RNA sequence: CCCAUGUCCAGGUUGAAGGUGCGGUAAAACGCACUGGAGGACCGAACCCACGUACGUUGAAAAGUGCGGGGAUGAGGUGUG
RNA sequence: GUAUGAGUAGCGAAAGACAGGUGAGAAUCCUGUCCACCGUAUGACUAAGGUUUCCUGGGGAAGGCUCGUCCGCCCAGGGUUAGUCGGGACCUAAGCCGAGGCCGAUAGGCGUAGGCGAUGGACAACAGGUUGAUAUUCCUGUACCAGUUGUUUUUGUUUGAGCAAUGGAGGGACGCAGUAGGCUAAGGAAUGCAUGCGAUUGGAAGUGCAUGUCCAAGCAAUGAGUCUUGAGUAGAGUUAAAUGCUUUACUCUUUAAGGACAAGUUGUGACGGGGAGCGAAAUAAUAGUAGCGAAGUUCCUGACGUCACACUGCCAAGAAAAGCUUCUAGUGAGAAAACAACUGCCCGUACCGUAAACCGACACAGGUAGUCGAGGAGAGUAUCCUAAGGUGAGCGAGCGAACUCUCGUUAAGGAACUCGGCAAAAUGACCCCGUAACUUCGGGAGAAGGGGUGCUGACUUCGGUCAGCCGCAGUGAAUAGGCCCAAGCGACUGUUUAUCAAAAACACAGGUCUCUGCAAAAUCGUAAGAUGAAGUAUAGGGGCUGACGCCUGCCCGGUGCUGGAA
RNA sequence: UGAAAUUUUAGUACCUGUGAAGAUGCAGGUUACCCGCGACAGGACGGAAAGACCCCAUGGAGCUUUACUGUAGUUUGAUAU
């Protein structure tokens, strides 16, 4: 659920957070861990390529089976766990052959619940089926785009796709963001929503807590100098003395679309919202 | 009042060293200019 | 290198004489040398059975004569401690 | 500014959630105590910073000293690479 | 090059005085006695950096802001000893290089394998002495790690003991805060104990004065205690195998038992060494130096040092790799222990190190990582005075003018000064009482405002309390808030023009709009390639606003954008 | 013991006036033995600095844009692969 801290201090005033009711352990598995270098927006060349990042708490990477290659071998849930690299929670599963693994803990999942994959699999949460073998109307998550690449699309919190039809070799899929799309039918997906629908509600209350979340400060270009941003400069406080407010480069900020108009997937996209 | 030269043998030789200069191409020019000049301290 | 060019000379000093009176002798050595080579060298040069060998390498000592300044050469000084039931090297 | 790896923050204080018990209830909201020990919380050394003032202003100093000053478990200070 | 200013400013924060000595010459050097300064340091370790500044013996040409017989200066000599300390012959992070390869006017850029690379991980020693200068290094004892040869005792010889992988597994292996608790440094130096001595200034041979009031590493045993349920069937899998590892069901046990882990304690080590002090000639012992050597208890306090990230809680969810253990695959006729002996490389090791040796042009009032850092009073590393120990500031003497600076008092008044209460003054610790408007019910609040505080006896059930005494005054000194009323700005903690602006400026949580379906969008770059992301619309990027509350009206004609289409 | 800035030479008075228009130095008149010490700071249009205000230069640099001319990118099409 959500915690609502009392207002002892002006930082803690209107803060909220999660009580982490759905988590059974703070004790992850020593095998599925890998390290993370925080890049802080820097790149191969050391230059800032993505602003407003870096400087927070250390993290590890938790190897997750988005692919679900393993078929006709069940897997029983033991624990739900915090993953800092994402918004959602995760879950530990032992395959009966003894393989340990993490997966993306869907909504309505509980310890002891048992999961499978393949066409013979059943229409229940946590089970990874190809879009061939999934009926219309069902909510899914952990969708992939190319077979064997692994789940790409529906992996974050409180997200929910929905099958809506087919066209032969493809499947028609509504996504979060309202976009309808044709997706290759042999792509695997898992049933249900993704997990903690309450993460959207968390107020943060502290700049320092944003820092812990690795988010540097955003500086506005209406205050920078003219060399620094196209909105910079001006005596006193300046409006946007331009048409089409812009990025630090010449890209407009509002309205200008950025999808390549040569995109091969435009034939697949049926109805887009964004 | 802290100052600009906080010495360090390691940083000095890792930046301004023979290995570094001879590794880069444009350090080959520097060293060869110490010699044409006729330096006793090539690095 | 060769065992006799390993060793160069002894070090006649007060400390070294005080060590001679405790049965361990100082020797200047090739700067590229090794402790086991000093051992082999003395054992072949005196038929004395060596017990232990210490080594120092001395920095070059600044000097000057008029306008011109420079450095004394580097040195390596071994200290060869002998056994009992052994001879005492005569210098 | 950032990456990794380490390290430092005397002492004292206040007393959030949660929990327990006793009331009260048809049972609860609720209340009273105790526990607990949170905080970009408080006072204040080192540490960090530089608000004012005087002095210095061919300075002890190519930006300081003194008298006070602000922060001081964090968005902290600092070291090495 | 030499004048001018001018023999002027300055001689760089602070306490020295005296007697003797050395010497041509003494405020300045040496010895000594008093005195003062530091003491969470102005002390003792030590990384970096410096790189010979260290020690001895001479010197006073220059340097030292004076002098100088002296020095971190000059001259001649010497000085740094490691199987165990730190680093390499061990491991790897960030980052770097990079076979081949990819990309590219050239040059080259990127990057895989594989390497490098500590600030981390792993890794076998410590007590004393000793030099003029080195000390876990040298010396004496006592060990420990890896290895070699030999002797002795065992057992394996190919249905084969043992070694055993780069292969499989485990382990290594980790955050922040918060208290309890145990143990031990440490301290009181309270107590006893040992040694020495009765003070001439009025008193004291006693509950007088002073000083001290120990010892490893290793071996053995023990252990405050702390973690962890563990055994067994049917199995599936562990790129092939496996007695090892993982796990699905199933039974029994779970205050338990078993298995690990442990600070520390005791006995040895130790018939040794240290140690108050006493104290040798033949004297460069021109001694306090060889040398000799007592006792080393009890009680109280008591550590975030350690057990130990052990436990609890929390969210921001907290390196890896190798050593190490096991498994077999493989290999295999030699291996295990006891004893004796032997071997163990390379670099650093001096000295400075909150500084006159580093960085600042200087022997510069600046800055310089970490460890130890005692006592009384005290919560305390604050503060005052002291301990161990270390210093006495590299110009002085006198006279005690104006004026400048740093300080201290002040009649009466009390902000009349002033741009302005600037500066200074006043308050300041602890205990108790008491404490408003307003409020996001948390606060405001240490509000305000008051009172008390010393000493000596009784008294408690240990803090209150009573009585008495003294002073102008009792946190008697030092160290510690001035407060209140109201208004504007910004909500807040924070950041900001290194060197004239600390702010109402920036950020901030929050809000909104917009883009983006994943080879994203955006960005760096010729491109490869990379960030974004080892993320995936509750995610990310960009613009604006800026906590919270009530709100956020009308305008799409214009300029843009989006979509459309004859 | 031992500098520095500055410095055309200097035996370097005052009033009034003159004068590149505000004189230690020219004039007329007046006052004033020579040399110093400590203090002050009215002047030497004092020192420091080729005015930063202003104007000029067919000077420069940064910045803006519905100034000009271009261009990297973005996009559309033709053609080749
Ligand atoms: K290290
Ligand atoms: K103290
Ligand atoms: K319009
Ligand atoms: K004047
Ligand atoms: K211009
Ligand atoms: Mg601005
Ligand atoms: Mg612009
Ligand atoms: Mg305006
Ligand atoms: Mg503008
Ligand atoms: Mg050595
Ligand atoms: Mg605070
Ligand atoms: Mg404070
Ligand atoms: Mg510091
Ligand atoms: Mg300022
Ligand atoms: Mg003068
Ligand atoms: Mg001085
Ligand atoms: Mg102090
Ligand atoms: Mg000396
Ligand atoms: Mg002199
Ligand atoms: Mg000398
Ligand atoms: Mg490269
Ligand atoms: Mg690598
Ligand atoms: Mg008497
Ligand atoms: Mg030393
Ligand atoms: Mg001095
Ligand atoms: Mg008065
Ligand atoms: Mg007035
Ligand atoms: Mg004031
Ligand atoms: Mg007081
Ligand atoms: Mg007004
Ligand atoms: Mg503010
Ligand atoms: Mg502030
Ligand atoms: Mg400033
Ligand atoms: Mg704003
Ligand atoms: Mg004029
Ligand atoms: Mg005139
Ligand atoms: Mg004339
Ligand atoms: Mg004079
Ligand atoms: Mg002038
Ligand atoms: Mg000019």
């Amino acid at each position: 659920a959500i915690k609502k801290y009392k207002p002892t201090t002006n930082g803690r005033r209107n803060m909220t957070s999660s009580d982490f009711a759905e988590i059974t352990t703070s004790t992850p598995e020593k095998s599925l861990l890998q390290p993370l270098k925080n890049n802080a927006g820097r790149n191969n060349n050391g230059r800032i390529t993505v602003r407003h990042q870096g400087g927070g708490h250390k993290r590890q990477y938790r190897v997750i089976d988005f692919k679900r290659n393993k078929d006709n071998v069940a897997a029983v849930v033991k624990t739900i766990e915090y993953d800092p690299n994402r918004s959602a929670n995760i879950a530990l599963v032992h395959y009966e052959d003894g393989v340990k693994a993490y997966i993306l803990a869907p909504k309505g999942l509980e310890v002891g619940m048992r999961l499978v994959s393949g066409p013979e699999a059943d229409i229940k949460v946590g089970n990874a089926l190809p879009l061939e073998n999934i009926p219309v109307g069902t909510v899914i998550h952990n969708i992939e785009m190319k077979p064997g690449k692994g789940g790409q699309l529906i992996r974050s919190a409180g997200t929910s796709a929905q099958v809506l039809g087919k066209e032969g070799k493809y499947v028609l899929i509504r996504l979060n963001s309202g976009e309808v799309r044709m997706i290759l039918a042999t792509c695997r997906a898992t049933i249900g929503s993704v997990g903690n629908e309450q993460h959207e509600l968390i107020n943060i209350g502290k700049a320092g807590r944003s820092r812990w979340m690795r988010k540097r400060p955003t500086v506005r270009g209406s205050v920078m100098n003219p060399n620094d941003h196209p909105h910079g400069g001006g005596e006193g406080k300046t409006p946007i003395g331009r048409k089409a407010p812009v990025s630090p480069w010449g890209q407009p900020a509002i309205g200008y679309k950025t999808r390549n108009k040569k995109a091969k997937s435009d034939k697949l996209i049926v109805r887009r919202r964004t | 009042m802290k100052r600009t030269y906080q010495p360090n043998k390691r940083k000095r030789q890792k930046v301004h060293g023979f290995r570094k200069r001879m590794s880069t191409k444009n350090g080959r020019r520097v060293l060869a200019s110490r010699r044409r000049k006729g330096r006793k301290v090539i690095s | 290198m060769e065992l006799l060019d390993v060793i160069k000379r002894p070090v006649i000093t007060e400390k070294s004489m005080l060590a001679m009176d405790e049965k361990k002798y100082t020797f200047e050595v090739d700067t590229r040398a090794n402790k086991t080579l000093v051992k082999q060298a003395v054992e072949s040069a005196f038929d004395v059975k060596v017990a232990n060998v210490n080594i120092l390498n001395v920095r070059p000592k600044f000097k000057r004569m008029g306008k011109y300044a420079g450095y004394t050469k580097k040195r390596r000084k071994a200290i060869v401690t002998l056994t009992e039931d052994s001879k005492e090297i005569q210098l």
